[PDB]
């Protein structure tokens, strides 16, 4: 046995191409649409659920994904790729930052680390490129909110909004029209709703579509009382519920 | 680890990495060695090509390996530092077990085997690199001057030269040095190496790099105004 | 590509083949065996005249009772004298004694084969060596790529190997003198070399009891070479 | 084909062609005969020169006082397989106390043979080996091949054409195992089979090469005029 | 197409090419079977005698592994050998660790991952036998056959090599015809029936018989060698039923 | 605390005449104040006309003798059946001791 | 077994060249121009933001310029992510130099070192080198201001004037005909925004599509001071300039 | 070894170190110079455990030597001083530590000033105008103290330390067979033949 | 075209090797079904032992991973079993590690984090399998979950695996568009095998004896499979009504 690809499977044509990244981006494209939109007091993450069967329960399968108390992700490409990717990212937030620092890391440092193993699988032996794009929103107290993409090559980019994966020409385009600079975070949250219903054929309700923001504390949402300091996860995941409601204001 | 086989025969007899590493030495810019009765000049081809330049930060292509020892190349710049830096470990490893400095033919028998090592070894590729070693040996006046290439071999020259239109240069020196007589002084030595590389060159300013190594670590780099003047006279002599 | 240990459908390793077809490349070396000595002696081949010949080492000294001619890529050859330099001086340490001529090229031979995915290829360099014991008296090996050796009577390698070995079917016999064995491996190296031989681009060197291995001298060899030229004028 | 690049490739029959390449060295290699009676055991072995001036590559090796081989093929890989029983032998008698048994050495064989096999990046060896002695069980003849296949014999041959001297031994076989106590017709049988392999060339004096073992005999290798006595 | 070129390759069937090329190798091998009786299991393999210079009853095929499972195979002998040596370090490994002798449906788990594990990787071959093992635990008597893929079940009755076909229709008239069961004596005699019925497929070398048996009343649940008059009682058996 | 360490009592005596030497000792092993056998045999014929004894802590002696019999046999295989001479033995026997430097033999060895 | 698919990025063409440098430096060639200048009394660093969008936020952006330590700083060319691994490595060097011998590295010491790590993916290892190729801009108390380059084998040089990426034959002509030695940072300024105004791709130079820093002694006294520009200090300057 | 002094003067490092080597009752030699120069402006003294002394001398000697060559530069007696004492610090924590206390004497040619740094084997580093190792310092740190000015000369600095070195000789159990001295300036490093 | 060889991308953005794996899936034949209760998970699929000559005791493709887990595969035996080897060694990891049962849906996750890696890492290959993962979980209740070669996996309300999946998924997909709950409303579970079997056949439209069918339940802290008897019980309460 052991593993005898010690050598790259990513390696440039005569063109100068890295084809296996292209080829990734590609798998990005045909994935399902996500989105993010940055307002002043917060950020909007949001993508369809894309369900495999109607048999299939739809909620154990979580397209959007918190990293930290203040980070979540949502991805287009690969499912399987983006879920080992979220699972080495909590890891990495906590070993690489949280056990040094004692506290969780900046939005950006931590996107630099998703970022870096995503270039060593494009460099490393005996490994493809993860085919997935990440949109990546969060907040911290130096850099207040902020929202960025990573693309299987491990670059990344900040946005102030942005899509990825199927519909994602025509969304950019949509949001180009609709952002400004002095957008509150329902007003955000209205704005991808109205971006999301273009790429969506079937079903178009709070069971079909995964939202998540990043925004207020929620001291509710902590678990425990008595240290002032600690005030609750600015990350929340918005209900079935919750996302009819603004439905019916569309 | 990587372990490919990357240097391998051919069916012919012919390992053909360790010879299209001796390509790209015939790539690199133009070096020559000449040795007097009591010194040995390393001159340096520089491509004018490159304008721009930081003259004084740029890697300059003569190397002091120790104080009494230098080393020039032709061929990939980046793989001639690697051998170097090799080479100045091994030069202080020396004088720290043996209590000398090393040979000059000792350091070139030892860069010689890096060269050798990485054709017989996997995973890795041969040095596009050919080495001209230079200096005095230890309380020893008697100049010596030797080569190195890819595939491992070295041998000592009274004058040699490697690189780019190296075939034209080694014309000229094979019928203007005299073995009877080598050029008695560092004058002599000095010409004989800025004519020979005349002969490729082009323009005789800032294209020609001279280094001069006499006995006993007295081991000195020409100025361009220096050099300039040997120029002059050469051609000066040559209308006629 | 392919395996670089590889059968052919012959039953041959391509590689040690291969390696073959180098040796065939590299310049001219010959020993001849006697019960007065064993003698080497090469061909320099420098590539420009202003190559220090002297320089050239393409005989080598393993011990005091052994020595060593090479042919083909030379630079190979370094790692492998370096072995058995230290077999034999090893062999010294452990047995207070001189190690068997066989016995230094069986430790050469076993590196041969030590090639795979240890180094990369095969060694690309034949070598002659030659020496004496006590037990076996004076002997030469011709040590090759594939780990095989034989032993001969006298034997040359490189690239006039052929047209040599004839020239020293015909002339050995079991009572030659060490004199006589020098001056036919300068007539069969003059006979294969492409420039005109002469003390500069060849190299003559022996093995006795007595003295132990020893290259011989440029002026020692021009009296040889002299030698030659006027008994081959005698008729 | 397409399917003889390496070791670990089946063809679409099924065949390993790498290890069939190995054994196709076996018969470019100079012949070597082996038999047995009930009281010893003979190896013969015709040996090669390379030229008038070269020595006769020698094919016999012994592994222990009551074991050893004689070879055909890649002579570097008989050394190793040699080097390997010498080794068991060896840890048989230093932990157990215990001679090896013939049988068993010809197991450890084929299971060292195999590995090179089924494994990428190494090669088969390309060497035959007739391996004879004399254990608790009496006297022994294993033929190996670097297939991994080993048999135990009555008598066998090797080599280069080697299967005039095995017809012979089939044919004789009623008469040299009865060959008891009588080391010296064990191996003139031995020489008269060998010989059925001969072409243009005949046996001389550094050309022979025998080896014997038995119940009050060591492993013993006779060559030069110690085999003047069978020419 | 090349899909068949390298191990661990799934093609556009969904097939490994390899472990079929491997199995081809097998059905080249000589006929072995396996017969699962009242109280235990019975072996036996038909040995091609390729010279009369075989000594005869010394090259042994069939090997037991621990001192209750019995082992034989089809196809390159070696890569059984192998196997089998793997097969020993399993069982004296369990036995360390747990006391008791390895079960046979643990022994047979513990081949078919090691055999499946070469199917894994084109940096191994795939096993180039079939293996036909067996014997007596706690449970009773167990019979199992495991193919180059690492693929195995339990069996009544099993076959393989180049007579594998007869062997197995000769394996289905003893299901049929005896559904109470067979007794360990008259396992063996059919046993040797089968192989020499069997050997009609390999007619043109003469060949030599060899059985083994595990049985709880006949053998203690230890696997042994049938040897002597009893091997030769199964062979005049065998011999007056051909003719 | 394990001492792994023994003291098997025995005495042995070497002489070299003109032409010929002789290796004597005692045939008693002991531990302490008890006699574990009256016979037990402490020299030893090792091949090529040499005899040896490792005189001390019996296993140790025993390992010695074991590991230099086998030297001797892998010196004819490596050699071509040369006969290992006194003196190489001797410094043979010099690189055996020493590879245990910093957990020795306890014998005191003549050949 | 898996030598099957091995691609052998570290092998010479017949022709004596590395086939992964040259296609790294293929690649490299489309990359957003960086310009370097060196002048008397400080450096500038000028570099082009490739084809952006409205949406992208500007002023917490970063694809070009990086600091490596207060004294020196670099323009990226080629893969971003390839840079960051070894801009990282850099620092971490810069850094070990500053414990080791208490005093600030040399900057040809960094460079030199950077330059070693991607030789080393030229010559061993079987993967592909790093599609980046650097401006480094620096300063130390022996040479003061320097200039170096380096690309994906690992060879360095050192320059007064010199661009990177997209349109280096143009670029490098322009820098050529306008640079003089006296020159000051103001000018070098001017003539960096110039020469990426003449050679861009893009219709027009502007604030957004535009990288910026300088490294000055135009610090409070004999010490050296690293600005990385802001979008509205790059687009006043542009105006001061004259090209909007 | 034994004792080993330090003094900045105006213009100079002046270094003072005994020279005998002791094996039990037995003085070995009686002229052993325990320096190594670094490099040209750079002098190190050094003293402590047998063995142990020459080899991290000469080992810190090759790797100056080696950066000298590398970079064609010559390290500050700071830079120097710094990568000394992580190399003690650093072997502080080892499987066998270095037992060995330094003096660095160099001149810095860039400032135009002598410095001395005294470092001992825990790696501990200290720039001093005046320094010694073990018991040295004990004896003459009260005639440092009292004599010692910033501004003196070469000469003042050579006979402040033969005051030193004669109440060394005097209270001084152990004959340390008087002591070698050298001086680093500008011009480079030199020895006082007589003293 | 050795992009189809291993697991990297073709220009499409898709990874043969990994499809492959998908049809190598149905190279059993077999059809697998799963369905939940109030109080358990049952668990069925077909039974085919073509060779008489074999023992059909051993001839299985349902696995008891745990005390509480239960794994049905769908593709070869080789494959399955090395699944299931590990699955049994990473529940029994996972108590001892954390100190309490390993859920259902957080071992499918794990298995199908494992099969990723095969997708992504060239020198593994993908399992041909794919594993339907059942328990009645202490927290979540009754559940399913399926893996895949993809490293894809989730949770369902019911589920079919094989050939003729589609059929059968249609059948169940009709039948909680009935109901309106995503469960089958029965006490026993007795009587949800029942439903299994009767669904099963109405699907695939064929007749099954005691010995046509293989079948798995799980209850509260234990997971049993029936044996041909047990079945035997169930087809006679069947075609009694
Ligand atoms: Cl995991
Ligand atoms: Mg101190
Ligand atoms: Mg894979």
């Amino acid at each position: 046995m052991t593993d005898r690809y010690s050598f790259s499977l990513t390696t440039f044509s005569p063109s100068g191409k890295l084809g296996q990244i292209d080829y990734a981006l590609t798998a990005v494209k045909q994935g399902v649409t996500s989105l993010g939109i940055k307002a002043t007091n917060g950020v909007v993450i949001a993508t369809e659920k894309k369900s495999s069967s109607p048999l299939a329960m739809s909620e154990t399968l979580s397209k959007v994904s918190l990293l930290t108390p203040d980070i979540g992700a949502v991805y287009s490409g690969m499912g399987p790729d983006y879920r080992v990717l979220v699972d080495k990212s909590r890891k990495v937030a906590h070993t690489s930052y949280k056990r040094i620092y004692g506290e969780y890391p900046p939005t950006k440092l931590l996107v630099s680390e998703v970022a870096k193993i995503m270039q060593e699988a494009t460099q490393s032996g005996g490994v493809r490129p993860f085919g997935v794009s990440l949109l990546i929103a969060g907040h911290d107290e130096f850099n207040g909110f902020s929202l960025y993409q990573v693309d299987p090559s491990g670059s990344y980019f900040p946005w102030k909004a942005t899509a990825i994966g199927k519909g994602s020409v025509a969304a950019k385009t949509f949001l180009e029209k609709r952002w400004n600079d002095e957008l509150e975070l329902e007003d955000a949250i209205h704005i991808a709703l109205l971006t999301l219903k273009e790429s969506v054929e079937g079903e178009f309700n709070g069971d079909t579509i995964e939202l998540a923001i990043i925004g207020d504390e929620n001291p509710d949402l902590l678990g425990y009382t008595g240290i002032p300091t600690d005030k609750g996860p600015r990350f929340r995941k918005l209900t079935s519920q919750e996302i009819n409601d603004r439905l019916e204001a569309l | 680890g990587y372990d490919r086989a990357l240097s391998i025969f051919s069916p012919d007899g012919h390992i053909f990495q360790v010879e299209y590493a001796l390509e790209a030495v015939k790539r690199g810019t133009c070096a020559v060695g000449v040795k007097g009765k009591n010194c040995v000049v390393l001159g340096c081809e520089r491509r004018s090509t490159l304008k721009l330049q930081d003259t004084r930060i740029t890697p300059s292509k003569v190397s002091k390996i120790d104080s009494h020892v230098v080393l020039s190349f032709s061929g990939l710049n980046a793989d001639s530092r690697i051998l170097i830096e090799k080479a100045r470990v091994e030069a202080q490893s020396h004088r720290l077990t043996l209590e000398d400095p090393v040979t000059v033919e000792y350091l070139t028998r030892y860069v010689a085997g890096v060269q050798q090592r990485y054709t017989q070894s996997g995973g890795v590729r041969p040095f596009g690199v050919s080495t001209l070693i230079a200096g005095f040996d230890p309380r020893d006046d008697e100049p010596k001057l030797y080569q190195t290439e890819p595939s491992g071999i070295y041998s000592s020259w009274s004058a040699q030269t490697i690189g780019r239109n190296s075939k034209t240069v080694r014309e000229f020196l094979e019928k203007n040095y005299d073995r009877k007589e080598p050029p008695a002084t560092v004058e002599e030595c000095v010409k004989l190496t800025v004519r020979s590389l005349l002969e490729v060159v082009q323009t005789g300013a800032k294209n020609i790099e001279i280094t001069v190594v006499k006995p006993d670590s007295d081991i000195v780099a020409l100025s361009s105004e220096e050099i300039n003047q040997y120029v002059t006279q050469i051609e000066q002599e040559k209308q006629e | 590509d392919r395996g670089v240990s590889t059968f052919s459908p012959e039953g041959r390793l391509f590689q040690v083949e291969y390696s073959l077809e180098a040796i065939k490349l590299g310049s001219t070396a010959i020993g001849i065996a006697t019960k007065e000595g064993v003698v080497l002696g090469v061909e320099k081949r420098a590539t420009s005249p202003l190559l220090e010949s002297d320089s050239i080492e393409k005989i080598v000294e393993i011990d005091r009772h052994i020595g060593c001619a090479m042919s083909g890529l030379t630079a190979d050859a370094r790692s492998m004298i370096e072995h058995a330099r230290t077999a034999a001086v090893t062999h010294n340490l452990y047995y207070d004694e001189d190690i068997n001529v066989e016995s230094l090229t069986q430790s050469v031979c076993d590196l041969a084969l030590r090639f795979g995915e240890l180094m990369s290829r095969p060694f690309g360099v034949a070598l002659l060596i030659a020496g004496h014991d006590a037990d076996d008296g004076y002997q030469l090996f011709h040590a090759e790529p594939s780990g095989t050796f034989y032993r001969y009577n006298a034997k040359a390698i490189g690239s006039g190997s052929e047209g040599a070995q004839a020239e020293l079917l015909n002339e050995w016999h079991s009572s030659l003198t060490l004199k006589e064995a020098e001056l036919l491996v300068l007539k069969i190296l003059k006979q294969v070399m492409e420039e005109k031989l002469d003390e500069n681009n060849a190299q003559l060197s022996c093995i006795t009891k007595q003295d132990g291995f020893k290259i011989y001298d440029n002026e020692k060899t021009a009296e040889l070479i002299k030698e030659l030229k006027e008994k081959e004028a005698a008729e | 084909n397409n399917y003889d690049g390496d070791t670990v490739t089946f063809s679409p029959t099924g065949r390993l062609f790498q290890v069939e390449y190995a054994l196709e060295a076996i018969k470019q290699g100079s012949v070597t005969v082996g038999l047995r009676s009930n009281t010893h055991a003979v190896l013969v072995a015709l040996k090669r020169n390379a030229d008038e001036l070269s020595s006769y590559q020698k094919k016999i090796i012994k592994c222990d006082e009551h074991m050893g081989l004689s070879l055909a093929g890649l002579a570097p890989d008989a050394r190793v397989l040699s080097n390997y029983l010498r080794q068991q032998c060896n840890y048989s008698s230093l932990v157990f106390n215990r001679k090896l048994a013939v049988e068993r050495a010809g197991h450890l064989l084929c299971d060292k043979a195999q590995k090179n096999t089924q494994s990428y990046g190494g090669r088969p060896y390309g060497v035959g080996l007739l391996i004879i002695g004399y254990d608790k069980s009496g006297a022994h003849l294993l033929e190996f091949q670097p297939s991994g296949n080993v048999t135990e014999l009555y008598g066998t041959a090797i080599g280069a054409r080697s299967q005039g001297a095995k017809t012979y031994l089939e044919r004789t076989l009623d008469t040299f195992i009865k060959i008891d106590g009588n080391p010296d017709e064990l191996i003139k049988a031995g020489v008269e089979a060998i010989s059925q392999s001969l072409r243009d060339e005949s046996l001389t004096v550094d050309n022979l090469s025998i080896a014997i073992v038995g119940k009050d005999t060591p492993f013993t290798i006779y060559d030069g005029e110690a085999v003047a006595k069978y020419i | 197409t090349g899909y068949d070129l390298s191990n661990s390759v799934f093609s556009p069937d969904g097939r490994n090419f390899q472990v079929e090329y491997a199995v081809k190798a097998v059905e080249n091998g000589t006929t072995s079977i396996g017969i699962k009786c009242n109280d235990g299991v019975v072996f036996a393999v038909e040995k091609l005698i390729t010279s009369k210079l075989l000594v005869p009853q010394k090259n042994v095929k069939i090997q037991v592994v621990d001192r209750h499972i019995g082992c034989v195979y089809s196809g390159l002998i070696p890569d059984g050998r192998h196997l089998v040596n793997r097969g020993r370090e399993e069982a004296a490994s369990f036995k360390k660790l747990y006391k008791t002798p390895i079960p046979i449906p643990a022994f047979a788990d513990r081949l078919g991952q090691y055999v499946q594990a070469h199917t894994l990787y084109n940096s191994v071959r795939p096993f180039g036998v079939s293996t036909i093992f067996g014997g007596v635990d706690k449970n009773g008597a167990h019979l199992y056959m495991l193919e180059p893929s690492g693929s195995y079940w339990g069996y009544k009755g099993a076959a393989t090599g180049k007579g594998r076909q007869s062997a197995k229709a000769e394996l289905e008239k003893l299901v049929d015809h005896h559904p109470e069961g067979l007794s360990a004596r008259e396992a063996v005699k059919q046993a040797a029936k089968i192989i020499y019925l069997a050997h009609e497929d390999n007619k043109e070398k003469d060949f030599e018989l060899e059985i083994s048996w595990c049985s709880l009343s006949e053998t203690n649940g230890l696997h042994k060698f049938v040897k002597g008059d009893l091997l030769q009682e199964a062979i005049d058996f065998a011999q007056k039923e051909i003719n | 605390q394990f001492n792994p360490y023994g003291d098997n009592g025995g005495t042995i005596l070497g002489i070299a005449g003109e032409d010929f030497a002789v290796l004597a000792g005692d045939t008693r092993n002991i531990t302490d104040y008890s006699i574990n056998s009256r016979y037990e045999p402490k020299v030893f014929d090792c091949g090529d006309n040499i005899v040896m004894s490792a005189n001390g802590f019996a296993a140790d002696g025993d390992a010695l003798v074991k590991r230099f019999k086998n030297s001797v046999k892998w010196y004819h295989f490596d050699h071509n059946d040369k006969k290992l001479s006194i003196n190489s033995a001797a410094r043979n026997i010099q690189h055996l001791l020493y590879s245990r430097r910093f957990f020795p033999y306890y014998v005191y060895n003549i050949i | 077994g898996s030598r099957r698919y091995d691609s052998r990025t570290t092998i010479f063409s017949p022709e004596g060249r590395l086939y992964q440098v040259e296609y790294a430096l293929e690649s490299i060639s489309h990359a957003g121009t960086a310009i370097g200048i060196m002048a008397s009394d400080g450096i500038v660093l000028a570099a082009e933001r490739k084809v952006t969008s409205t949406l992208l936020e500007q002023d917490t952006s970063t694809e070009k310029l990086y600091k490596l330590n207060d004294k020196i700083a670099v323009a990226v060319a080629g893969l971003t992510a390839d840079a960051e691994i070894l801009i990282n490595t850099a620092r971490i060097h810069a850094q070990n130099y500053l414990k080791t011998y208490n005093e600030d590295i040399p900057v040809e010491i960094l460079v030199r070192r950077l330059s070693d790590i991607k030789q080393g993916y030229t010559q061993h290892g079987g993967l592909r080198p790093f599609g980046v190729s650097f401006i480094y801009a620096g300063y130390d108390d022996r040479y003061g201001y320097q200039l170096y380059t380096s690309n994906p084998s690992g060879n360095y040089t050192g320059w007064k004037a010199i661009s990177v990426g997209a349109n280096t034959s143009a670029a490098q002509t322009l820098l050529q005909m306008d640079y003089k030695d006296d020159m000051k940072v103001d000018d070098a300024i001017e003539l960096a925004l110039k020469t990426l105004s003449k050679t861009t791709d893009s219709s027009a130079l502007t604030y957004d599509r535009l990288e910026f820093a300088t490294i000055r002694k135009g610090a409070n006294d004999g010490e050296v001071y690293q600005k990385i520009f802001k979008p509205q200090e790059i687009k006043d300057i542009l105006v001061k300039t004259g090209i909007t | 070894m034994d004792i080993i002094l330090g003094i900045r003067v105006q213009d100079s490092v002046i270094l003072a170190s005994s020279k005998a080597v002791t094996r039990g009752i037995s003085v070995l030699k009686d002229s052993d110079d325990k320096t190594r120069q670094l490099s040209p402006h750079t002098l190190m003294s050094f003293a402590g455990e047998a063995g142990d002394t020459v080899q991290f001398a000469e080992y810190i000697q090759a790797n100056i030597q080696l950066y000298s060559i590398r970079e064609d530069y010559e390290l500050s007696p700071q830079a120097v001083s710094s990568f000394v004492r992580q190399e003690l610090a650093k072997s502080i924590r080892s499987r066998r530590p270095y037992q060995v206390n330094v003096l660095i004497g160099g001149y810095d040619k860039k400032k135009n000033k002598p410095e001395l740094y005294q470092i001992d084997y825990l790696g501990t580093k200290v720039e001093l105008p005046y320094g010694a190792h073990g018991y040295s310092g004990f004896y003459t740190f009260s005639l440092l103290d009292h004599h010692y000015r910033p501004d003196m000369t070469t000469e003042e600095g050579l006979d402040l330390l033969k005051l030193c070195v004669q109440e060394l000789e005097k209270r001084m159990p152990m004959d340390f067979k008087g002591v070698i001295v050298k001086i680093v300036d500008k011009d480079g490093i030199r020895q006082v033949d007589d003293f | 075209g050795y992009d189809r060889h291993i697991t990297i991308f073709s220009p499409e953005g898709r990874l043969y090797q990994v499809e492959y794996a998908f049809k190598a899936t149905n190279q059993t034949n077999i059809n697998s079904l799963a369905v939940r209760g109030k109080d358990c998970t049952v668990v069925i699929s077909q039974k085919k032992v073509p060779d008489k000559l074999l023992d059909p005791t051993t001839v299985s493709y349902i696995f008891c991973i745990s005390r509480t887990i239960g794994m049905v595969v769908n593709g070869p035996i080789p494959d399955a079993r090395n699944a299931a080897l590990r699955a049994k060694a990473e529940a029994a990891e996972f108590r001892y590690k954390y100190g309490y049962d390993m859920p259902c849906d957080v071992l499918a996750k794990r298995m199908a984090n494992l099969s990723q890696i095969y997708t992504q890492r060239a020198y593994m290959r993908p399992l041909g399998v794919i594993l339907t993962f059942v328990s009645v979980d202490e927290e979540l209740g009754p559940s399913i979950y399926k893996t895949d070669p993809a490293g894809y996996y989730v949770g369902y309300k019911a589920t079919a695996t094989g050939p003729k999946q589609q059929e059968i998924t249609t059948n169940l997909e009709n039948h909680f568009k009935k109901s309106k709950i995503d469960h089958i409303n029965e006490e026993s579970w007795e009587k949800v095998v029942e439903f299994a079997i009767t669904h099963m056949i109405d699907a695939l439209g064929t007749e099954f004896s005691k010995n046509d069918l293989e079948v798995g339940v799980a209850t509260k802290d234990k997971f049993f499979t029936l044996s041909a008897e047990n079945i035997e019980e169930r087809l006679v309460a069947i075609a009694e009504q």
